[PDB]
C-alpha cells in the first residue's frame, strides 16, 4: 500500500538543553 | 550578591572584581533553582560575558562566563536568543580552542544548548564553523574517565547539531558529521551510544534522500546490534532510527532486513513498555508494506502469530499499528502468505477492532477483509471464509457497520455484504 512516515511526537526524545549545576 | 553588585563589579577597571562578579552571577545561575535569568539579561551582562570569553590573560573569567552563558542559553528560546544576539556563538566557537580542557568543554556545552534551541540557531552554529573545532576535539585520544565525560558532552552537542527540521541540517554539514557518528557508534559508553543513536534517528527522520545518506555509511548492522541491547536508553533511539529507515524504499528496508533487525522484534513486540511496543508494531507495518520477499522474511522470523497476539490483547494505539501491519500484509502478500495469516487467527481480533471509534481504522480493517476475501477467491474458498467470519461474530459487525454515520464505512460494509454474505441457494 504505502509506507507511513513518522508522526510528530516526543515519546523520549532527548533533552534539548541542559543547565550546569554545582 | 545582588544583580546590582554584579553589575557594579563587572563594570570595574579591576579584573579581580570583574571575576568575582562573574563568579557571583554564575553561582546565581548554577546553584539557584529558578535562577534570575531574565533579570540578568535585563542587566545587560550578556555582552560582558561574551567579552570575557576572549580574555585569554585570565582563563578563570573565561570559564565563569562560558558557564553563565550555558545556563542562560539553557532556558527559554528568548533567553537563548539573548545569548545569540549578544554575539556568543563566534566567541564560544573560538573558545573551543582554549588550551584548558574544562573551558573548551564548557564552550561545547553552551553551543549545544544554543543549537538545541531550534533549527535557526542550529544553522547559525553550523554557519560560524563549529563543526571542525568540535571534531578536532573529538579526534583526541579519549582514554580517561574525564575524556569519557567530555565525549558525552561533545556527542550531545553534535546530536543537537543533527536535530530539528524545517529546515533540515545542511547536507554538507550532515556529510561532514556522519563519519564521526559512525565511529562513535563503536564506543562502549552507554551515554555516548544513546546520544549517537539519537543523532542517527534525527538524520533518518525525513525524505528518503536523508535515509540514503545515513544508510550508505554502513551503520545499519551496528544499529541492529544496538537494537538488541538490554539497555532501554540505547534500544529506544536505535529502534527509532530503524523505524525511520524502513519507511523508505524497498532497498533501504532490505538493508535493514539483511542486518537482522527482524530477529529482535519478537522481544520488541511484547516489550513491557507500551511505547516500545507501538514503535515496533509501526516499524513492522512499514516492513509489511514492502516487497513479497520482505513479507516472507516477516513470516520466517515467526512474527505473524506475535502480531496476532498484539492485535488481540495490546493497547489501542498498538492495536492501530497492528491493523496497519495486517492491511499492508494482505495488500502486498501472496495468497499463501494471506492464508497463513488466516491460519494464525487474525480474523477474530481484526474483526473485534471494528467496534473502535476510529473511522479510518474501520475502513482499513474492511480493506484488509476484502484483500483476504480476494485471496480466498483465488483459492476458491470464499465460502469457507464467509463461514469463518460468521462464526467468530464478524458478520454481525459488518452488518452493524451498514448503519454507520460515515458513508464510506456504509458503502464498504455494504459492498462486502453484497459480495459474500448475500447468497441464495435453490436446490432441487
Amino acid at each position: 500500500r504505502r509506507k507511513r512516515k513518522r508522526e510528530w511526537d516526543d515519546d523520549d526524545d532527548p533533552p534539548k538543553k541542559r543547565r550546569r549545576l554545582d | 550578591w545582588t544583580v546590582d553588585d554584579i553589575v557594579k563589579g563587572i563594570n570595574s577597571n579591576n579584573l579581580e572584581n570583574q571575576l568575582q562578579a562573574t563568579q557571583a552571577a554564575r553561582k546565581l545561575l548554577s546553584r539557584e533553582k529558578q535562577p534570575p535569568i531574565d533579570h540578568i539579561i535585563r542587566a545587560g551582562l550578556i555582552p560582558k560575558f561574551v567579552s570575557f570569553l576572549g580574555r585569554t590573560d585570565c582563563s578563570p573569567i573565561q570559564f565563569e562566563s562560558a558557564w553563565a552563558l550555558t545556563n542562560i542559553a539553557s532556558g527559554s528560546s528568548e533567553q537563548t536568543k539573548a545569548v545569540v544576539d549578544g554575539g556568543a556563538i563566534p566567541a564560544l566557537i573560538s573558545l573551543l580552542a582554549s588550551p584548558h580542557a574544562h573551558i573548551s568543554e564548557q564552550a561545547v556545552w553552551a553551543l549545544g544548548n544554543i543549537a538545541g534551541d531550534g533549527s535557526v540557531f542550529r544553522d547559525l552554529v553550523i554557519k560560524y564553523g563549529a563543526i571542525d573545532p568540535l571534531l578536532a576535539l573529538l579526534a583526541v585520544p579519549d582514554m580517561s574517565s574525564l575524556a569519557g565525560g567530555y565525549l558525552r558532552n561533545l556527542t550531545w552537542t553534535l546530536s543537537n547539531l543533527c536535530r530539528n527540521k524545517n529546515p533540515a541540517p545542511p547536507l554538507d554539514a550532515v556529510e561532514q558529521i556522519l563519519p564521526t557518528l559512525v565511529r562513535l557508534l563503536h564506543h562502549n559508553d552507554l551515554e555516548v551510544l544513546a546520544d549517537t543513536c539519537w543523532a542517527i534517528s534525527y538524520l533518518t527522520d525525513g525524505p528518503n534522500e536523508r535515509i540514503e545518506m545515513v544508510v550508505k555509511t554502513g551503520v545499519v548492522p551496528h544499529l541492529v546490534k544496538l537494537l538488541g541491547s538490554n539497555e532501554l536508553s540505547i534500544m529506544t533511539p536505535a529502534l527509532r532510527a530503524i523505524g525511520n529507515i524502513v519507511t523508505g524504499t524497498d532497498e533501504q528496508t532490505q538493508i535493514v532486513i539483511d542486518a537482522g533487525a527482524l530477529a529482535v522484534f519478537p522481544s520488541l513486540l511484547v516489550h513491557p513498555k507500551t511505547n516500545i511496543q507501538k514503535e515496533a508494531t509501526w516499524t513492522m507495518s512499514n516492513i509489511t508494506a514492502g516487497r513479497q520477499d520482505q513479507i516472507q522474511q516477516v513470516v520466517n522470523h515467526g512474527l505473524v502469530p506475535i502480531l496476532v497476539s498484539v492485535l488481540s490483547k495490546a493497547d489501542f494505539k498498538t492495536q492501530k499499528e497492528a491493523v496497519w501491519a495486517v492491511t499492508n500484509y494482505t495488500s502486498g502478500g501472496t495468497v499463501e502468505q494471506i492464508v497463513y495469516l488466516v491460519h494464525c487467527g487474525i480474523i477474530e481480533p481484526l474483526m473485534n477492532l471494528l467496534t473502535a471509534k476510529d473511522t479510518k481504522i474501520i475502513l482499513v480493517i474492511l480493506d484488509a477483509i476484502s484483500n483476504i476475501f480476494q485471496a480466498a477467491e483465488k483459492l476458491g474458498e470464499t465460502e469457507k471464509l464467509s463461514i469463518m467470519i460468521e462464526e467468530c461474530g464478524g458478520l454481525d459487525k459488518i452488518e452493524a457497520l451498514q448503519n454507520h454515520e460515515n458513508e464510506s464505512v456504509y458503502k464498504a460494509s455494504l459492498n462486502l455484504i453484497e459480495k459474500y454474505f448475500s447468497v441464495e441457494e435453490e436446490e432441487d
